[PDB]
Formats: C-alpha cells, sequence, structure tokens
RNA sequence: AACUAAUCCUAGCCCUAGCCCUACACAAAUAUAAUUAUACUAUUAUAUAAAUCAAAACAUUUAUCCACUAAAAGUAUUGGAGAAAGAAAUUCGUAAGGAGCUAUAGAACUAGUACCGCAAGGGAAAGAUGAAAGACUAAUUAAAAGUAAGAACAAGCAAAGAUUAAACCUUGUACCUUUUGCAUAAUGAACUAACUAGAAAACUUCUAACUAAAAGAAUUACAGCUAGAAACCCCGAAACCAAACGAGCUACCUAAAAACAAUUUUAUGAAUCAACUCGUCUAUGUGGCAAAAUAGUGAGAAGAUUUUUAGGUAGAGGUGAAAAGCCU
RNA sequence: UCUCCAGGCAUACGCGUAUAACAACUCGGAUAACCAUUGUUAGUUAAUCAGAAUAGGCAAUAAUCACACUAUAAAUCACCUAUAACUUCUCUGUUAACCCAACACCGGAAUGCCUAAAGGAAAGAUCCAAAAAGAUAAAAGGAACUCGGCAAACAAGAACCCCGCCUGUUUACCAAAAACAUCACCUCUAGCAUUACAAGUAUUAGAGGCACUGCCUGCCCAGUGAUCACUUGUUCCUAGGGACUAUGACGGCUAAACGAGGGUCCAACUGUCUCUUAUCUUUAAUCAGUGAAAUUGACCUUUCAGUGAAGAGGCUGAAAUAUAAUAAUAAGACGAGAAGACCCUAUGGAGCUUAAAUUAUAUAACUUAUCUAUUUUAUAGUAUAAGUUUGAAAUUUCGGUUGGGGUGACC
C-alpha cells in the first residue's frame, strides 16, 4: 500500500531518515555533534560595479545583427598566437622549447583556474 | 503409428511388421505359425507338420499390414535366384 | 478475529525488504530487475 | 467470493 | 547477521556481556531443541590453567589469595576471585574455599608424594594416589576440561610409569601423563543435586524452554516363522 | 559428470553418477624459470612429464587445449619469454648453467612479440592493447604550431 | 412526430523480403533506505535442466524442447525389439510486397500507464464534425434489447383454423441436451449486440496428360504413371516439475525497550478487581457495523505477563507447551 | 441561548495536501444545508524541539525512595597514558478531521498527562398496525417450562460424583477439554573445545517417556556341604584327561487444593411456565431525497377428482370466474443461495504407514586397490575408484466377480 511511484525525499519515513534537498554543504561535523563552518566552503559573490555601465537587458531593433559563427580553437590561434609566432619566424627568434613564451601551458597544475579538470564553477 | 515424423513429415514403418511378415507384390502377406517352436515335445506329429508351414493372411489382416508399412516395402525386387520369384503374381484368378 | 490489516506499513522494514540496495544484494534480485527493466515498469523497485 | 472494479474516469466532454 | 559475542582476544576480570542464541544456528535454524529466554547474563571469563606465570616472572610455584567466592549464573559452581602478583584471574572454586585463603599453585614435579590442601594446583604425579582432585586436563598446558562441575571430584587410581590412571565421575578410566597439572579436592556447590526447581516458570527462567507434544530390531529371515 | 544403470542393466532405476580425479598435490622444479612450484596435479599428468622427459619440456610441448589449464598457459608464456629474451636473470654470476638451459630448449625459441601474447585471455589481451594504446589527448596549441610552422617553411622555400 | 442509442475510418498492427552493428543522449544527481557533491563496513553467474505428457497403468523409454537445402530414406540401425527413435556413405544447388487486420479485429498497448498484490507479478477500457470553428461542432437512422407515446377488462405454452368482429367458439402437455426409440422428468438459457468449435492424402473414388512406359535427376511399373479435386473440432480439473518472490499477518527466536492503580495476604506462575490481555456462555447479526462484528455475560491481570521497535529462520523447507496448528 | 452524551490534548509509527480562504454547483458525501468534492490562490520560519580525530593501559562489589533487609532468576562512553588540531550555525522534519481494514467501515492502533477547563449529538417530517429486536413492571403459584434451570431472577448461597495433580497452552474464522505443557520421577546417548550445544564438561549437555508422595509390591538372587570341599556349568586335549568357574517392567493411590471442564442434588430466586399482559425505544407504516442483492425459458401464472416416476397452475373430466393496487400469512412452486452429507465409478490424484516393488556416492562403517610415510615384509593413514553392509530418503502402485462389511473364497 505503499506508493512507489512518488518521489522519496526526507519529508517521508521516520526522523532518523534524512536527505538532502541538494544544497551545497558548507561545514564540517566534528565530534561530539558539533557544526564547526568553514568560510571557503561558502560562496563569495564576485559582484561588478555597474557605474557608468552602457549596456540594458534590452536591445534596439534598429540595430542589425552580425552573421553567427561560432567561435573555434582555431580561429583564436590565428587571432592570438598566430601574429606572434609568424612576425618571430620572420626574425628568427623561435623555438619549439619556449612555446610558453606566446602563452603555452605545459600543465594546468599550478593554475588557480584550472582548465581541465574544471577546479571552478560558472 | 507416426503419421507425420518432425524431422522429415513421412509416415513411419512399423518394425514389429518388416521383421515377422513377407509381403509378395501382389499383395499377399506370408507369417508364421505362433508356436512352432514351442513344446514340441507334447505337440502330435501331425499338429507339428502342420506348425512348419507358411500361412497367408486375411484381407483386414493384409489391409492392417500395409498400413503399418511404407510404400518401399511394396515395389518390385528383382532379386536373381529368388525363391519366391513365381509367388509374385496371381495367375488363372477371376474375382 | 477479523482479517484484513496484514499490511502494517513501515517505511525501514518496506526498503530493507524491496528496496533498490536489497534487490542489487543477490543475482537473483538483479534479475528481478533485469526482467521488469525489459517489460518497461515505471518503477523497478521501492 | 471475487472481486474486481473498474474505474470512474474523468471523462471531459468539452469539445 | 550472527556475530558470535564471543569476540574478545584479552582476558579481563570485567564482566562481559553475552548474546544467547536459543538454539539457532549461524544460518537462522535450530539446531539444538529447547533453548531459548532467561535472565540477562555477564560473562565472567575463567582460567582454567592454574600454573600461569605472570608476565616477565619465573616458572616457578608461587601462590595466590582467594579474594572471595562469588555465584557464576553461567556454570554449575561457583567461581572465586584469586589475587595474586599485580593479576586479578577468575578461578573455579573448592568446596571449602573460603575468602582470604592462600592457595598454591605449583609446576614443580616431586618425586616423593607431599600432602597436598585443597585447592593447591600440583602436578598428578606429585599427587599420592587416591587423592580427590578435579580440573584435571588430557594433555599439560590445554587447560582444564574434566571434573569442572559443581561437586564433581576425580580419583587418581594408579601412576606408573609416568602414567596416571583418573576414575572420571562417570566411571570412566582416562589415562594422562603425570605431567598434568590437576588441583586437589572436588568442586564447590556440592548440593546442586538436590535443588527442586518447585514452579514450570523456573525453568523458563533458566532458558529451558517446554518439550514437544509428539508422542527395535529385525528378525531374520529363518525367524519370521516364529513370530 | 553423467548418468548409470544400477546393476548395469538398463532395465534397472537411473541414477545419477559423478567421477572425480583422484587430484594429488606435488611440487615440481622448472628449469627455466629455476623455482619449485606446489601444484594439485593427477596421476596422468606425471606420466605425461615423465613422457615429455621433464616438466619444462610438458609444459612447452603441450599445445593450449591440451593443457586444459590458465596457470599453465602462464607458464607457458613465462618459460617462452625466458627463452625468446636470453634473460641473465636466469642463474646468474653463473653464465655456463644458463648456457646449458637455454641451447637444450632452443628449439622452442620464438620471436619476443609472439610470446607476449601467448595465454592471455580475450578480456587480459583487450586490456593489454587498451593499455599499449592510451595516450594523452595532444594540446591543439601545439598541433597548430607544427601546421604553422610547416607553411611558413614551405613559403620561404 | 423519441428517449436510451446506432452509423463511421485511420490510429496502429501482422507476415515476408532486403539488411549484423557503429540511437551510448546538454548541465546536475544515483548502488547510501538508488537518483543525497568527499573517506567509516570495501566489491564476484552455474556442477548433468526437471517434470508434465506417450506407452490406454507404470518402473527401461518417450520426436521438438536440447549445425547447409533436395535425394539416398522413413532405408541401415536403435528399442520393456512395444510405444517409438533414426543415420551415413554418396549425389544436387550462382538466389520491396500482401486473394493480411481495420477499434470485442490487428500487438496487452492511447499504456506496461491507471488499477490490483508486502513482493515476485498480473493487467485493462476507449477515438470518430467540416475545405474553414478566425464558419455558435456536424450529421445520419419505421431501425437491437429497454422505455415512452398508449395500464387492465371471465378462459388458461398465449398460438392456429377462423370470423362481420381485437377477445368469447374449436384444436393444441415450451425449447435444447438427455436418458430406451417416454417425460408432468433431470441438466442449460432474464433479454439484445458482437465474438465463439473438423485440420492432415497411406489406401480408395472422380477428372485429365502421355502410354510399356510415366515423372523438369535419385521414383514406380507383368497398363501403368503423372497432375488435379476430395479428410480426421471446442471448452474445463485435482495434480506434477523448475526457478524466483514472501515471516510488516502468523509460529518461534535474538537484541533494544516499555506498561501494571487500589485492597488483603504475605513474601507468592497466592487472593478481590480496573487499565490491559483473552474469548466460556446466550442473544442479535447473517450481502451483516464486521469476508468473524455488536450487546451482555465470563477467564487471567508481578507473571510460563502483555505491548512496542528493528532483525533472523522459506516450501524436498520453516515453526510448532502436536491442533497434521501456523507460514499475508 | 437551551437540552442531553462522556476518552480528550499532545508524541511516535504511518499518510502525503485530505490543511486554510475564495469561486463554482458537473462529479464525491450513500439525502440536504454545507463542504471533506472541482478549480484557483495560499501554507509548515528553530544553535534550545527533532534527526544525521589517532594508539595504548585497566575495571570483582545490581536494581527496588538503597539506609535497614534479605534473597535469587545474578541483573547499565567513563577514568587515565601520549600524539594531532586551536574560536563554529549549515542542512533536514514541523499543515490536516490524517493511519491498517475496496468505504466518511459499531473493527485494529504504542507511549505521556489529565477526566472535562477538553470532546461531542441518539430523533429528516410523520405515525402507533401485525410480525421481529431491546428495556422495564407483575395478582396467585414458584421450574409445574425444558434434552438440560437455556435465558432471566428482590437469588448469586451448600454439598457431591467423574476427569485432570496446580498456574499455564491449543485447532486466527464451528471443538478451550478429560487433550499439550508442567515440577518431580525414570530411561537412552556422549570423556569433549574456538559459530548452535558452549566460551560449557557427567551434580553436565542432547533425546524420549511419565503427575508426584509414604505403602503394598515384579521376577532376579548355582546346588549341597558350609570362610572351606564335591556335584554341576563352560571350555579344550583325546570316555579318559586337563583348564576355568569366591527386589525394579508393576499397581493401588496420597489428598488435599485448583477448574468459564462433564454429570448431578438442596436452598433462595424468579414471566421459564400455568397464562399472558402493559408502557417505552427500535423496526415497521405514511410524506420527502437517495438507491442495492440473490433470482428470472416464456407466462394471459385458478379449484377438485382422475392419470403419472411417493410426483399436476398448464394434460383428461367436471367446476369456479369483472379489472387492478396497498398491507399481512408462509401451504405449494420437487422455492433460491453454500467448497455440506450419502453409496458407486476413474487402468483420476494427493497425505500418512510401513512386513509392498525398485533403487539409494545422507550418514556411518569396513575390504582390495591407488597413494605418502615408514621398517623387511610390516603396520599405518587416504582430495580416488571398485565392491560388501546397514538405511536419511526419492520414485511408483493400489486386478476382477461375489445386493454393503470383515472372513471364506472363486477367475
Ligand atoms: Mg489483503
Ligand atoms: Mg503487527
Ligand atoms: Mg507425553
Ligand atoms: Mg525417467
Ligand atoms: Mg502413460
Ligand atoms: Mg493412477
Ligand atoms: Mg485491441
Ligand atoms: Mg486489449
Ligand atoms: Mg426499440
Ligand atoms: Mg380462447
Ligand atoms: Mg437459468
Ligand atoms: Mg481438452
Ligand atoms: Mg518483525
Ligand atoms: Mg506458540
Ligand atoms: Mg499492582
Ligand atoms: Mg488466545
Ligand atoms: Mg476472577
Ligand atoms: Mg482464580
Ligand atoms: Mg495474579
Ligand atoms: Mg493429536
Ligand atoms: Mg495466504
Ligand atoms: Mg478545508
Ligand atoms: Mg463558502
Ligand atoms: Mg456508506
Ligand atoms: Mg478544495
Ligand atoms: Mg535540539
Ligand atoms: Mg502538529
Ligand atoms: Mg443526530
Ligand atoms: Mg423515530
Ligand atoms: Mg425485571
Ligand atoms: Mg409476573
Ligand atoms: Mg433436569
Ligand atoms: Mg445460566
Ligand atoms: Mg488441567
Ligand atoms: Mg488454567
Ligand atoms: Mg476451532
Ligand atoms: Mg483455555
Ligand atoms: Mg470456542
Ligand atoms: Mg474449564
Ligand atoms: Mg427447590
Ligand atoms: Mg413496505
Ligand atoms: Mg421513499
Ligand atoms: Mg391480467
Ligand atoms: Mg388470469
Ligand atoms: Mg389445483
Ligand atoms: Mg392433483
Ligand atoms: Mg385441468
Ligand atoms: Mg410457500
Ligand atoms: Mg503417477
Amino acid at each position: 500500500g505503499a506508493d512507489r511511484m512518488s518521489k522519496w525525499t526526507s519529508k517521508r519515513g521516520p526522523r532518523t531518515f534524512t536527505k538532502s534537498r541538494g544544497a551545497k554543504k558548507t561545514g564540517i561535523y566534528t565530534s561530539d555533534r558539533k557544526f564547526v563552518q568553514i568560510k571557503e566552503m561558502v560562496p563569495e559573490f564576485v559582484v561588478p560595479d555597474l557605474t557608468g555601465f552602457k549596456l540594458k537587458p534590452y536591445v534596439n531593433y534598429r540595430a542589425p545583427a552580425g552573421i553567427d559563427t561560432p567561435l573555434t580553437a582555431k580561429a583564436l590561434f590565428q587571432e592570438t598566437v598566430a601574429p606572434a609566432i609568424e612576425k618571430d619566424f620572420k626574425e628568427g627568434t623561435f623555438d619549439a622549447n619556449n612555446l610558453e613564451k606566446y602563452g603555452f601551458e605545459p600543465t594546468q597544475e599550478g593554475k588557480l583556474f584550472q582548465l581541465y579538470p574544471k577546479n571552478f564553477p560558472r | 503409428l507416426t503419421y507425420c515424423s518432425t524431422r522429415k513429415g513421412k509416415r513411419k514403418t512399423v518394425k514389429s511388421v518388416v521383421h515377422r511378415f513377407l509381403r509378395l507384390h501382389s499383395g499377399l502377406w506370408l507369417r508364421r505359425k505362433a508356436g512352432y517352436k514351442k513344446k514340441l515335445w507334447k505337440k502330435s506329429t501331425a499338429r507339428k507338420k502342420r506348425l512348419r508351414e507358411f500361412v497367408f493372411c486375411s484381407k483386414t489382416q493384409s489391409k492392417l499390414l500395409d498400413k503399418m508399412t511404407t510404400s518401399f516395402w511394396k515395389r518390385r525386387n528383382w532379386y536373381a535366384g529368388d525363391p519366391y520369384q513365381m509367388y509374385h503374381d496371381r495367375t488363372n484368378l477371376r474375382v | 478475529r477479523a482479517r484484513g490489516n496484514e499490511y502494517q506499513p513501515s517505511n525501514i522494514k518496506r526498503k530493507h525488504k524491496h528496496g533498490w540496495v536489497r534487490r542489487l544484494s543477490t543475482p537473483a534480485g538483479v534479475q528481478v530487475i533485469l526482467r521488469r527493466m525489459l517489460k518497461g515498469r515505471k518503477s523497478l523497485s521501492h | 467470493t471475487k472481486s474486481r472494479f473498474r474505474p470512474p474516469t474523468p471523462e471531459p466532454k468539452y469539445k | 547477521k550472527f556475530v558470535s559475542w564471543k569476540s574478545r582476544t584479552k582476558y579481563t576480570v570485567k564482566p562481559v556481556k553475552m548474546r544467547k542464541s536459543g538454539g539457532r544456528d549461524h544460518t537462522g535454524r535450530i539446531r539444538v531443541h529447547g533453548i531459548g529466554g532467561g535472565h540477562k547474563q555477564n560473562y565472567r571469563m575463567i582460567d582454567f590453567l592454574r600454573f600461569r606465570p605472570e608476565k616477565e616472572k619465573a616458572p616457578e610455584p608461587f601462590e595466590e589469595k582467594v579474594v572471595v567466592v562469588r555465584y557464576d549464573p553461567c556454570r554449575s559452581a561457583d567461581i572465586a576471585l584469586v589475587a595474586g602478583g599485580s593479576r586479578k584471574r577468575w578461578i573455579i572454586a573448592t568446596e571449602n574455599m573460603k575468602a582470604g585463603d592462600t592457595i598454591l599453585n605449583s609446576n614443580h614435579i616431586g618425586r616423593m608424594a607431599v600432602a597436598a590442601q585443597e585447592g593447591d594446583a600440583h602436578p598428578l604425579g606429585a599427587l599420592p594416589v587416591g587423592t580427590l582432585i578435579n580440573n584435571v586436563e588430557s594433555e599439560p598446558g590445554r587447560g582444564a576440561q574434566y571434573i569442572r562441575a559443581a561437586g564433581t571430584c576425580g580419583v587418581l587410581l594408579r601412576k606408573v610409569n609416568g602414567t596416571a590412571i583418573i576414575q572420571l565421575p562417570s566411571k570412566r578410566q582416562m589415562q594422562v601423563l603425570e605431567s598434568c597439572t590437576a588441583t586437589v579436592g572436588r568442586v564447590s556447590n556440592v548440593n546442586h543435586n538436590q535443588r527442586v526447581i518447585g514452579k514450570a516458570g523456573r525453568n523458563r527462567w533458566l532458558g529451558k524452554r517446554p518439550n514437544s507434544g509428539l508422542w527395535k530390531i529385525r528378525p531374520l529371515p529363518p525367524m519370521k516363522s516364529y513370530v | 559428470l553423467g548418468y548409470r544403470y544400477a546393476n548395469n542393466d538398463k532395465l534397472s532405476k537411473r541414477v545419477k553418477k559423478v567421477w572425480k580425479p583422484q587430484l594429488f598435490t606435488r611440487e615440481l622444479y622448472s628449469e627455466i624459470l629455476d623455482k619449485k612450484f606446489t601444484v594439485t596435479v593427477t596421476m596422468r599428468t606425471l606420466d605425461l612429464i615423465d613422457e615429455a622427459y621433464g616438466f619444462d619440456f610438458y609444459i612447452l610441448k603441450t599445445p593450449k587445449e591440451d593443457l586444459g589449464s590458465k596457470f599453465g598457459m602462464d607458464l607457458k608464456r613465462g618459460m617462452l619469454l625466458r627463452l625468446a629474451r636470453q634473460d641473465p636473470h636466469l642463474h646468474p654470476e653463473n653464465p655456463e648453467r644458463r648456457a646449458a638451459i637455454y641451447d637444450k630448449y632452443r628449439s622452442f625459441v620464438i620471436p619476443e612479440a609472439e610470446a607476449e601474447w601467448v595465454g592471455l585471455t580475450l578480456e587480459e589481451a583487450l586490456e593489454k592493447q587498451r593499455l599499449l594504446e592510451e595516450k594523452d589527448p595532444v594540446p591543439l596549441f601545439k598541433v597548430y604550431v607544427e601546421e604553422l610552422v610547416q607553411r611558413l617553411q614551405e613559403q620561404v622555400l
């Protein structure tokens, strides 16, 4: 006679049964049943200063939209790194070892914002 | 009787008939006399003489055996020196 | 006496007996799940 | 004795 | 699922909480009938290897003091806490044992038999033939497994060529080596047989459940006629 | 695992019967491996080893099927790899002894690459292949750099 | 002169043919009591399929169940030599459609959903306007049973011969199955709509083609041989075996717990008697309030007591203060 | 505001929006008003209520007001030694008349506190019929009723027989007992350890039987001499010679006590009865709303005699006879329902019992082998095979004729 089709949540079951609704944990439970919040585990919203901002939620109809071109890795490379290498190649001051000079990162370890695996949320 | 066998879908011969009766192509069937090898010491000489003979079958018995045997056992067999050569045909019978 | 009230609901009893973890414990229970997935059932277990 | 029943379908007829 | 309560690795005098099995196996099926229920009981670990030297102590005869003679619910006989050196242990108590008495545990084997007071462990060879003994063991260093029930005693019938014959309480005669150590005297609670239960509910206290209500030779072929 | 007729007549009852091998545990020494293994072995294998004039000969000669054991197949790979590589680990500091063993079993020498894939199951072979072909993705940065350098170099040429 | 209703056509489906696959679904969560962001206790199919059934029983045995077409051939062989089973050698081969279904049909399917069972699991029903509803949702039909419009008028298997006349007069022992070839018996049917049960070619007969030969390879033949047409139902047990699923009811046990006023005895499976547990008797009820209750009356009520929570024992078994009692 | 009834507020398990207002008046409430129904909008706010670091060392002394007092069934992390870390508020539960019983079911449902301060309404309007159900009252009599003092009573007292010793337990939903358990008594089995028994060891553990308790009481107890010799007995060697032999499977019964046990008897008591009546509630009947079930070949559905299969609304011969409703009775319709009963059949089953037939690596055993140790053949064992011996079990079966049955028989 139990309803099998309804979702299993903490409102149901005895007192002992509990579970989260998806809220991210922000602290630790120490011995003796004491909660110790950790400030670093609490997200902090980085909010910019909007003074002098010239952009509003809606855009004018008169303004014409452009052609959609999903950005690709090749396109970014040509814009940023290709010109430096091209000029350097003419000057001859280019070597395989110093690709980092143009911005190459050998490993993501040591970066605050690791590209992969991502260590930063949206 | 197996009227339709699984592997081939054909009628199956009963081998109890093949080992007891002989069919002549005309349609007659031959058989032995039951007990011709049994307790011969107490049978009369005339009694034993009858048993040794080969006997024919009736229309019903012949009809039965024809249902329990397949056409292969109803064909013409050209055996050289066959001791039943002359008996496969009926002659001077009006009926 | 008066029958008909055999079902004495307890969520701890229910989930232990016919729950997901209980079913997966044995291959005979996992084959219960496997058939239910084949049929198309809304709920595979409790 | 046996037992079986049928549902009272909502049957909205507004077409 | 079924994990026996007997999981304590280290000896301690403190009573250990018990779990009864109701007769059920580790599979949950009854392997012995009539067992179930009764008062909650605490196990008191008993040392039957009387001559056990203390840590970093020479293996020589030593004495110990009988602190108290307690009642053990897990045995017919009554245990007695014995304190010696820097350790405390529970041992089975003899009939006349009293608190404050000193008992002797002696591995030393004497060529000449010496009269031994009740409760002092001595090798069977040391004991003169005919002395009442208890807590006898099959092999030296195996603990006691015979004559450890309330009021039981054993007789040292014969010592020959380093072999001792002991008449067990059932009158079975068992041979062991004279090296085996058995303390003198009968076990305590001699009057265990004289008790009267009186009421059915009393046996239900002890854990003995009621019995069920369910209520030959082959003659040889020649003998079938006469029967 | 089969059935028998009680009293060996087909007119009696059909009774389940299982026939078991008289397993024995013995110790065997492998010259190529220079190690002694303890294995459960039937009297049939002992005769086969004797007819093969040595434990090492028995393992190498017997095909995969006749051997009928995964443990034996691993021994086959180990012995074959030992001979294939002429590993100096066999009887170190005694080169004379090592040469004798290798020469005695020289007939079974096979290429090293083939020896590795001996006795492996499909899953183990699949795992071996996956590990060999595992590689972290090449950064596109480098890939574009190679293409750019080649194009620039060709243009200058 | 109409209510209840009826009419309807495409939703999908079925069997083939062709074809291995490369439909593995942002982000987040899930093996914890799944769908709970992080450490604790770690994680692993199965020894031979049985039986039903057939042998008019049953005990050896019993096609499929459990390796290319056709031929050899239902032959050799095997078999309580019974029912039955059954080769090979050796020959031969280049291989998108519907005299199907159309809403009780075709798949169970609008859906593995609702609903039912603790679980394994079982399992539905139905829809209908037109080109346009940004044209006030059409039509279409004395048409089923059932009613209404319109209750009835001595007398009788309800009708038939009749008749000027609906009824009066004359004649007349419902139907099927079933028993003997008899029923005033005995079974079955309130009525309507739809659905709902004879199937195979050895021998025979009939009709043709060619004819000592017939047949599009292997077959048969002392008029045969080849082809055609022509045949043998439905529903229903008690059971048996395999594998899952069940001890939230109930029997028993483990662990952690809780309840017991007042009175008299004493120091208790003792006494009076509530809560509470039980269920001797009578009455009512009997499709009941109830698939075991209600009203009274009774038994125990500090104990072998009652109750609560979680866990364990599972069918060739479990449990049993033995009633062959219990195990939803 | 009035009349009357007397389990209520929280908690847990459970349930899952049934909570609350508004709006509707199709559906649900078994009828209405009103909503528990439909749609929309809302809602339950916790650092206190509730739920969710490591390695060692070591504990004899219940509870009950714990003092006295005894008893027996023997009974709840802490504190130390060191290492590591040095200032925190997140997450989840919170509503309701609620759950298990197909139902807004006279049933089931644990704990805390309290017994009205909390919670509720037996009658929709009518009416006074029979029958039926419940309550109260009774002239005289007092069990004359009846299978029986069943039920009832202004009574609830006394003794007896039988059976079981007592308390206790059992067929959930027809038997609560005389049956099962039970203490005590008796019999059989086992000399022992790291998962039941059991962390136990013959005064113990398993298995089974039986009320115990003093008293009568079974047999069994070589014979004669007299702790002694012969005759016996038992064995060998050949009818001889040696050798050896120093009360327990049964009754009465205590005997008292106790019993929702089975029978009786006296006393009181009574509407049980002679002999029935009166009032009230319920039900009924009437008005209003709502709306089942078994059943049903068709029916324009009569009486008597005859016939018939213990049989006739319907056939045969007479007779009777305007049509319909409402409320009553239960003679007939072999009246309707049930998994009830009875005798017989089936080469239909299933449970139990073995002196049935066929098997039987459950177990135990031993034998020869294999095989490893050992000693020159030898005694040990055994990841096995082949036998022999028990049988825990599995499988299958219930011939025919004798008016039923056991015995005879017969085919
Ligand atoms: Mg139910
Ligand atoms: Mg319950
Ligand atoms: Mg008994
Ligand atoms: Mg068989
Ligand atoms: Mg058969
Ligand atoms: Mg039969
Ligand atoms: Mg359909
Ligand atoms: Mg369907
Ligand atoms: Mg009509
Ligand atoms: Mg007429
Ligand atoms: Mg009918
Ligand atoms: Mg049938
Ligand atoms: Mg439980
Ligand atoms: Mg019980
Ligand atoms: Mg009290
Ligand atoms: Mg009861
Ligand atoms: Mg009482
Ligand atoms: Mg009493
Ligand atoms: Mg009492
Ligand atoms: Mg009985
Ligand atoms: Mg059931
Ligand atoms: Mg509300
Ligand atoms: Mg309102
Ligand atoms: Mg109702
Ligand atoms: Mg609402
Ligand atoms: Mg709190
Ligand atoms: Mg609340
Ligand atoms: Mg009212
Ligand atoms: Mg009234
Ligand atoms: Mg009265
Ligand atoms: Mg009166
Ligand atoms: Mg009387
Ligand atoms: Mg009475
Ligand atoms: Mg009694
Ligand atoms: Mg009693
Ligand atoms: Mg009963
Ligand atoms: Mg009782
Ligand atoms: Mg009763
Ligand atoms: Mg009684
Ligand atoms: Mg009187
Ligand atoms: Mg009426
Ligand atoms: Mg009315
Ligand atoms: Mg009429
Ligand atoms: Mg009439
Ligand atoms: Mg009449
Ligand atoms: Mg009549
Ligand atoms: Mg008449
Ligand atoms: Mg009547
Ligand atoms: Mg059978």
